[PDB]
RNA sequence: ACCAGGUUGAUUCUGCCUGACGUAGACGCUAUUCCCUAAGAUUAACCCAUGCAUGUUUUUGAUAUGGAAAAAUGGACUGCUCA
RNA sequence: UAUCAGCUAGUUGUUAAGGUAAUGGCUUAACAAGGCAAUGACGGGUAACGGUAUUACUUUGUAAUAUUCCGGAGAAGGAGCCUGAGAGACGGCUACUAAGUCUAAGGAUUGCAGCAGGGGCGAAACUUGACCUAUGGAUUUUAUCUGAGGCAGUUAUGGGAAGUAAUAUAUUGUUUCAUAUUGUAAAAGUAUAUGAGGUGAUUAAUUGGAGGGCAAAUCAAGUGCCAGCAGCCGCGGUAAUACUUGUUCCAAGAGUGUGUAUGAUGAUUGAUGCAGUUAAAAAGUCCGUAGUUUAUAUUUAAGAAGCAAUAUGAGGUGUACUGUAUAGUUGGGAGAGAGAUGAAAUGUGACGACCCUGACUGGACGAACAGAAGCGAAAGCUGUACACUUGUAUGUAUUUUUUGAACAAGGACGUAAGCUGGAGGAGCGAAGAUGAUUAGAUACCAUUGUAGUUCCAGCAGUAAACUAUGCCGACGAUGUGAUAUGAUAUUAAUUGUAUUAGAUGAUAGAAAUUUGAGUUUUUUGGCUCUGGGGAUAGUAUGAUCGCAAGAUUGAAAAUUAAAGAAAUUGACGGAAGA
RNA sequence: UGAAAACUACUUGAACAAUAUGUAUUAGAUCUGAUAUGUCGUAACAUGGUUGCUGUUGGAGAACCAUUAGCAGGAUCAUA
RNA sequence: AAUUAGAUCUGUAACUUUGGGAUAAAGAUUGGCUCUAGCAUGCUAGAACUUUUACUAUGUAAGGAAUCUGACUGUUUAUU
RNA sequence: CGGCGGGAGUACUAUGACUCUCUUAAGGUAGCCAAAUGCCUCGUCAUUUAAUUGGUGACGCGCAUGAAUGGAGCAACGA
């Protein structure tokens, strides 16, 4: 298809080959509006229901502490990972949390299986500061 | 049959020693001045950075 | 006008993941000045308490020495939002 | 966007009239059959207001642009109209639908996508403040109005000019304090000057990190696969520079990090500019329309047609004959085992096998010659004689004059099984049933046994259908061969054209290998088809084919740091030789 | 037409019902595949103990067996 | 017992043994008088006027969605 | 013409792919169901209704279903 007067056959052929790009295919179908887990935003809110732990994959061995919540914007149930040592003792049930993502394009990183979200705020108190000990929990 | 009772075992167990107050650290171009004269005396520019700075 | 780490007892390739760097929104911690510049667009073009944003003019002169009405002239511009 | 290929009936045109400020199927009579499409009509989706001033990144240009300015549309949703130079107007009127509010119960009434402000929604966004100072509008705008428009308050939205010390404990003297003038619609604030007091451990610096990428500690104390850290690789088993605390060091600095989109890194979208034998990738093979493209000194090569040698060829189709062997019927002779396995067993024979003989009937197939030899578009093609029919190549003063290459739509052929109908059935033989081996065998071994494999008439369309190498065109190193045929030459040779086998060098390649897989980062002669990390998966769903089995087209949600190609060193073999 | 109130006929036409259809989204008894984490065998890799592998047609707890055609990516580039 | 029913014009689904389902379902029109227009000369289209509005004296299908069983046309206990 | 069994252990509970065992001619395969075929029985779940021993769709250790004594199946047709 190399010719001087072949612009009509060149554009029609190169649009077909571009559809096999795995990043461009999701842009056409619009999957980020259809199958989004959290919506379209940086954070979210929720209500805690359980305080349970999971076990990491081989070859490491530990117990990772998580929490099963229910979102407000959509209404679905989801699990999030408590990201610091000794931080679950602040958390009580029937409370509110704020959820932030991991930063690996919608996948799970580390040896934590099937979980892609982590807690950042409890009762409008920063959990990063509360581990440092600057504030106190009401 | 999963235990969550051992949450926060290590950090509450290690004993706390207090901080030691330090002089007020200089800030600004004088902070860059104290760092430049300290590097020039040990020949840090001549050996092309091949030494240990934090020595303890 | 620049690339690095990861498949093997060791080697050379194809191939992808990750690090380093921009542009718009939200968030954590900490803040002494001065000048410039911005602030309910993203979901709900969803519902509104209260107060205020369009009147001028001897053209005649209200049993009235300067204002009643009637006439004349503009309210179709300007401002707000993106269904 | 083809998992949207046909669509349109006031729709296309002619004549005539009405209506408008005006052209016009803009509306209405009569007549006619037109109008648009693979250069994508007609449909479906948008988390779609169009340009522009302005930002990035760049070797011919891409991406963002609610934000400054120009243009278009709407005032809860729809429709209709008055006044008027200009409204299908909403801080103008009428009706219906969805929401309401006041009442003495007869009735009356409201549109904050105008400025403040409240409610809901959310991860997410400010004073129910003063004023006509400057720029403007309202038919002369020096005094009327102006929530248009200015002037101030709240906020880490960003960009600038700067601070937190300097000279050697001491000296001098920047901010945190106040006051005049200038200024303001009136008040701030900025600038110029002036006052006091005495401090840089001060009123005056934080955020992240210290195994590699990646600048900086094998520093100390606790805990022992626990608690925990880590974008990827990876640390934690009583001496951890890789978790918790404490000391010290590094990077940026009035800022510093965490996170969701979206660009660059990317020569992993390749026009410049990727790859298609073996890593993902050339439809099973030909014919042929739209689109793409072309040898020319404008008159001629090539192409197509046609002769000679009736050269050469398991090319195809149909009638007539023929070859031994296996199996069966039968006439003679004779009288115990025949047949198979590593070794045996069931089965089989005195109603006489097995062997040597004499005659017959049927079905399948052409041994040895038989090759790195021939023909065919591919799948394929070996007994003889005739009939019909067909290729490529070599020679040559034969006709015509550019008729060419490759191909979306369409068409034909296509081993082996498998289907419906009729013919036939010697050997072989899935399924089924028995005898041994075995812990177990429904498998390998052996004995039986049906469909099938044979012929005619049709459907069906899949293979490791492989040279795993699409088709056309120009140039290339020697040596030994093979098929056809012409010239020189003559019994002794060396030479022309078209195919084809192999060896040694030379190039190219990641390498094995290699006359193309060469003429390439010093990348371009023309044209069709296919691939973008593994797995889910050639799986679901829709459409088109088929008597059926099934065939072509062909995703996603949830997952995962590898999967893979060529080649060296070991180890192993119920592998082979010396 | 009518003194007017009003009656009659065309035009634009909001709203309310009955059905046909197009685009999204979502409950459901039962219940198919797939991914992430002990029991019974030994299909594949050496001639993996019956050499492997594609295509079709039948069997079966399970990998998988068996008839027929093909390929070397084989255990042979090779002996009148 | 009641509703539907004749004739003309539009329109017609799931399923399928590809013939059917189907006259599916669902809508609209119908008198009298005076004319115009075709050619086949007794049939069919259109127009104007008018009314206590038109197949209906007699004759004339209620419709749709599912399950069990028999393939269909046919025959049989003269008198339960 | 006819016929087509029973008991024991074995992978937090639970179940038994797998194994052992009495006999016999062979031990109901492909299919189908509380059906005109299911005693207990007005079986269990869903749906139809204000309310259902009725109707329809799923489940199966089926008193006593099952292959020309034919099994599975509804397009056309039915006082
Ligand atoms: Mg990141
Ligand atoms: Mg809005
Ligand atoms: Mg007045
Ligand atoms: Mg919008
Ligand atoms: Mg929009
Ligand atoms: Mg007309
Ligand atoms: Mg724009
Ligand atoms: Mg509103
Ligand atoms: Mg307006
Ligand atoms: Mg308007
Ligand atoms: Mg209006
Ligand atoms: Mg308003
Ligand atoms: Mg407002
Ligand atoms: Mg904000
Ligand atoms: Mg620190
Ligand atoms: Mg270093
Ligand atoms: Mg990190
Ligand atoms: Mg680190
Ligand atoms: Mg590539
Ligand atoms: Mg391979
Ligand atoms: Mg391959
Ligand atoms: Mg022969
Ligand atoms: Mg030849
Ligand atoms: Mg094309
Ligand atoms: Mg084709
Ligand atoms: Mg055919
Ligand atoms: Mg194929
Ligand atoms: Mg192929
Ligand atoms: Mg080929
Ligand atoms: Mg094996
Ligand atoms: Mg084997
Ligand atoms: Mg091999
Ligand atoms: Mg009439
Ligand atoms: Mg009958
Ligand atoms: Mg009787
Ligand atoms: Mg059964
Ligand atoms: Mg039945
Ligand atoms: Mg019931």
């Amino acid at each position: 298809m190399n010719g001087l007067f072949a612009a009509n056959d060149l554009i029609k052929s190169r649009k077909v080959k571009r559809r096999s790009d795995p990043y461009y295919r999701k842009k056409i179908l619009g999957t980020k509006y259809k199958h989004s887990k959290i919506g379209n935003g940086p954070q979210a809110k929720g209500i805690v229901l359980e305080k349970t732990g999971v076990e990491a994959k081989q070859p490491n061995s530990a117990v990772r502490k998580i929490v099963k919540i229910q979102l407000i914007k959509t209404g679905k149930k989801i699990s999030a990972f408590v990201p610091h040592d000794g931080s679950l003792n602040y958390i009580e049930l029937n409370d509110e949390v704020v959820v932030e993502g991991f930063g690996k394009k919608g996948h799970s990183c580390g040896d934590i299986p099937g979980i892609s979200y982590k807690v950042v705020k409890v009762q409008n108190v920063s959990l990063l500061a509360l581990f440092k000990g600057k504030k106190e929990k009401p | 049959q999963i235990n969550i009772k051992k949450a926060g075992k290590v950090k509450n167990q290690t004993p706390k020693v207090a901080k030691q107050e330090k002089q007020r650290a200089k800030t600004g171009r004088c902070a860059n001045r104290r760092k430049y004269e300290a590097r020039l005396e040990m020949g840090y520019f001549e050996c092309n950075g091949k030494m240990k700075l934090n020595l303890k």
